């Protein structure tokens, strides 16, 4: 195919998504969960890391690291330690409320992930981290865990498979940074959200010590219709190599902010216009837009006209596709004060282990707010730029990169505007 | 400055050399002991950007 987007109901896979059907055992039996598990579960490990490879999935981290090599990272035979499945619930990011919908809407499909991803990789329990802030959704996700284990799909016999498969659920307690993979371990292990370095890498060292995988909520929830559907179908959906549908939040200055499944590669306009009612105003109106949630820079009207849904698309727009979560600024917006404000919230939500981003984030936020002022001179544009640079690549994690790139889109897109600021603040001053 | 134009002409005459002309004697000319501040300029490194210590 060509053209991408208009994907049907009967092709969605979260069928739930919005609340109107019972979440619980019943509901999601009858909307299709929890079919042919067992078959599917002995048809075993590497069967199913094969379907997930001719499926192409990536993942719905943000990371976009192909899913199917990833799970084969713990395809080895046990030395003797444990091996641990854990599911990423955090969804600290902004813009993004994809996990939280699906978490509280249909947690059966979780549950049945964990399930066939642990099988997969040779697991024993799956530890779902979620986010401390989303009470309701954890004890929504615990009812329908209990409902699992009262009707046997988890523990001691996997749905009548001779596997044993343990679901834990654990609260974080308020921290961005522990929605990173190593930062998310060291959470559950007791200690800090400090990310670990890598090597040595969680496939073999990491929760207590063991060989664990990290996966996202959405990338788990797939997994089993994936399995049951086949990777063809889902290989079938999106571009090549940017396979499937994806869970879009479309935030910010729109008609209808909402949480929509959309196939990959839906043109952005075609997006907006389609599910979030279109911009305010329209799209005339429209000035930016962040894709891919917070860590993931700006890109303006002009590029925005013909930008597919992608990852290699918006790497090719100079952006990615992180949680998919669209965050739309009109004309009206303090463009500057935005991106400012999302430094303000990497200098909260930064864990402080490593010194470029510690001390540079907090640099970045100094210097953003002088520039929301316009108490800066243009030669501090080309110096921001230089100390984002030395912030991107030098961290232990990703948050540092996540926090360099809002400032690389704003200065490389919006230059103007912040010289136009600094002048207008010179000339009122003096 | 204070001689005599009978003492300045004598002097004068015995050099061979206009000497009121070049006076070996500051008296006015010279720079006032007091100054207005100066404001000394910055080097060529005194940039923010482009400045990496590694290229020069
Ligand atoms: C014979 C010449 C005698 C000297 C003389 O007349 O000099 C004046 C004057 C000196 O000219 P000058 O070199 O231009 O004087 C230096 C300054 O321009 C002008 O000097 P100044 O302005 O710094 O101060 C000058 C002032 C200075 O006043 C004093 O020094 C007063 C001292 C008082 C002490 C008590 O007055 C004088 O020098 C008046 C003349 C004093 C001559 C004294 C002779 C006797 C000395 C003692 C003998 C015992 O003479 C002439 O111009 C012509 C000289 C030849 C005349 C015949
Ligand atoms: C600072 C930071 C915060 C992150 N927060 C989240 C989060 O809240 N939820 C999430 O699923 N992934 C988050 N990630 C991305 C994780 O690396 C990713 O979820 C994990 O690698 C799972 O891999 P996957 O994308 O293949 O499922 C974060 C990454 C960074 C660097
Ligand atoms: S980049 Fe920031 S959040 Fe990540 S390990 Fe370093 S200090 Fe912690």
């Amino acid at each position: 195919k060509t053209s991408f987007g208009s994907l049907k109901d009967e092709d969605r896979i979260f069928t739930n998504l919005y609340g109107r059907h019972d979440w619980r055992l019943k509901g999601a039996l009858r909307r299709g969960d929890w079919y042919k598990t067992k078959e599917i579960l002995l048809k075993g490990p590497d069967w199913i890391l094969g379907e997930m490879k001719t499926s192409g999935l990536r993942g719905r981290g943000g990371a976009g690291f192909p899913t199917g090599l990833k799970w084969s990272f713990m395809n080895k035979p046990s030395d003797g330690r444990p091996k641990y499945l854990v599911v990423n619930a955090d969804e600290g990011e902004p813009g993004t409320c994809k996990d939280r919908e699906i978490m509280r809407h249909d947690p059966h499909k979780l549950v049945e992930g964990c399930l066939v991803g642990g099988r997969a990789m040779g697991a024993r329990a799956a530890y779902i981290y979620i986010r401390g802030e989303f009470y309701n959704e954890a004890s929504n996700l615990q009812v329908a865990i209990r409902e699992a284990y009262e009707a046997g799909l988890i523990g001691k016999n996997a749905c009548g498979s001779d596997y044993d498969f343990d679901v834990f659920v654990v609260r974080g307690a308020g921290a961005y940074i522990c929605g990173e993979e190593t930062a998310l371990i060291e959470s559950i292990e007791g200690k800090q959200g400090k990310p670990r370095l890598k090597p040595p890498f969680p496939a073999d060292v990491g929760v207590f010590g063991c060989p664990t995988t990290v996966a996202n909520v959405e990338t788990v929830a797939v997994s089993p219709t994936i399995c049951r559907r086949g990777g063809t179908w889902f290989a079938g959906f999106g571009r090549e190599r940017n396979s499937g549908t994806k869970l879009f939040n479309i935030s910010g200055h729109v008609n209808h902010p909402c949480t929509v499944e959309e196939e990959m590669s839906v043109p952005l306009k075609e997006l907006i216009e389609k599910h979030a009612g279109g911009v305010t105003g329209g799209w005339d109106n429209l000035l930016a837009v962040i894709p891919g949630g917070s860590s993931t820079p700006l890109i303006p009207k002009s590029v925005c006209e013909t930008v597919l849904m992608d990852f290699d698309a918006l790497v090719q727009a100079q952006t990615g596709l992180g949680t998919a979560a669209v965050i739309v600024m009109d004309r009206s917006t303090d463009i500057v004060k935005a991106i400012a404000r999302l430094i303000e919230f990497y200098k909260h939500e930064s864990c402080g282990q490593c010194t470029p981003c510690r001390e540079g984030v907090d640099w970045m936020n100094k210097v953003m707010a002088r520039f929301v002022k316009g108490d800066a001179r243009p030669a501090e544009i080309d110096s921001l730029w230089e100390i984002s640079k030395q912030i991107e690549g030098h961290t232990i994690c990703a948050l540092g990169d996540g926090a360099a790139w809002p400032v690389q889109g704003l200065i490389r897109h919006f230059r103007p505007e912040l010289e136009d600021r600094m002048q207008r603040f010179a000339q009122q001053h003096r | 400055a204070s001689a005599t134009r009978v003492i300045q002409k004598l002097r004068n005459w015995a050099s061979g050399q206009d000497l009121q002309a070049k006076l070996q004697l500051r008296y006015q000319e010279i720079a006032k002991r007091t100054q207005p501040p100066p404001k000394l300029p910055v080097g060529p490194s005194h940039k923010l950007s482009n400045n990496y210590y590694c290229t020069r």
